[PDB]
C-alpha cells in the first residue's frame, strides 16, 4: 500500500511516533517519504546482498532476518516480511528500537539527507 | 569503545606496509571502519573504508589500486595493505569507526569522502614514513 502523506501521518501519530524520543512527527513522515515513497512494499536489494524492506526501508544484515542475508544480526528479532505489511505496526515497532538504541534518526540515510535541518513540520501541516 | 592501530613505521619508496585496527568495547558494530591520513601540510585525506560485515570497500582516488582494506572480524579488526608506497604517502594514519547501526543501507565511503562524517570513534595516529 502506498499511503497518502496525511494518511501516513495519522497512522504514525496513532502509533505513538509524535515527539517519540523528541522527534516531532514530521520527521517520521519525511523519512518515510524519501525512504520508500510511502510504499509499504518497497524492497531495495543492496550490493552486499542485503535488502531494505518496507515503508522505512529497514535493512536485513542488522534489523530483520530475511533468510538470504549472511550474518543477519536481526536486531529487531523479526522477519523482514513482517515489514511489507499495510499495517505499519511492525515497522513502527522496529523503528522505535533503532531510534531508542541511541542511533537517532540518523539511522535513516534518507532522513539525514533530505530532512535533517529542514522544516519537517511542513510534512504534517494541513492534515 | 577502543580503537587500537598497529603497523606503520618506515620503508623505502616502492615497499609495502600493513596497518591494523581492532575496535574493542563494542556490543554492536561498528557499522564502518576506515582510515584517514594527515600528510604534513596537507588536508586530512579519507583513504579507505569497509562496511563491517557486508564487506563493501571504498578507496580514495589517490590510493586506488595500491591499497586494500579487509577485515578479520573477531574484535572488529581490519587491515590496510599498502603496496607501491611512494613518499607522497608519508603521513599520520588514523583509524576510525562509525558506531551508528543504520536502519537503511549506508555506504561507508560516503562519510569518508565527505570530511569523515559519521566516523565518531577515532584511534591513535600511526606515522608512516616512506624513504628515498
Amino acid at each position: 500500500k502506498v499511503f497518502g502523506r496525511c494518511e501516513l501521518a495519522a497512522a504514525m501519530k496513532r502509533h505513538g511516533l509524535d515527539n517519540y524520543r523528541g522527534y516531532s512527527l514530521g520527521n517520521w513522515v519525511c523519512a518515510a517519504k524519501f525512504e520508500s515513497n510511502f510504499n509499504t512494499q518497497a524492497t531495495n536489494r543492496n550490493t552486499d546482498g542485503s535488502t531494505d524492506y518496507g515503508i522505512l526501508q529497514i535493512n536485513s544484515r542488522w534489523w530483520c532476518n530475511d533468510g538470504r542475508t549472511p550474518g543477519s544480526r536481526n536486531l529487531c528479532n523479526i522477519p523482514c516480511s513482517a515489514l511489507l505489511s499495510s499495517d505499519i505496526t511492525a515497522s513502527v515497532n522496529c523503528a522505535k528500537k533503532i531510534v531508542s538504541d541511541g542511533n537517532g534518526m540518523n539511522a535513516w540515510v534518507a532522513w539525514r539527507n533530505r530532512c535533517k535541518g529542514t522544516d519537517v513540520q511542513a510534512w504534517i501541516r494541513g492534515c | 569503545v577502543q580503537l587500537q592501530a598497529s603497523g606503520g613505521g618506515s620503508v623505502q619508496a616502492g615497499g609495502s606496509l600493513r596497518l591494523s585496527c581492532a575496535a574493542s568495547g563494542y556490543t554492536i558494530g561498528p557499522y564502518c571502519m576506515g582510515w584517514f591520513r594527515q600528510a604534513p601540510g596537507k588536508e586530512r585525506e579519507g583513504v579507505a573504508a569497509i562496511n563491517m560485515g557486508g564487506g563493501i570497500t571504498y578507496y580514495a582516488d589517490s590510493v586506488k589500486g595500491r591499497f586494500t582494506i579487509s577485515q578479520d572480524n573477531a574484535k572488529n579488526t581490519v587491515y590496510l595493505l599498502m603496496n607501491s608506497l611512494e613518499p607522497e604517502d608519508t603521513a599520520i594514519y588514523y583509524c576510525a569507526a562509525d558506531s551508528t547501526i543504520y536502519a537503511s543501507y549506508y555506504e561507508c565511503g560516503h562519510g569518508l569522502s565527505t570530511g569523515g562524517y559519521g566516523y565518531d570513534s577515532w584511534g591513535q595516529g600511526t606515522q608512516v614514513t616512506v624513504s628515498s
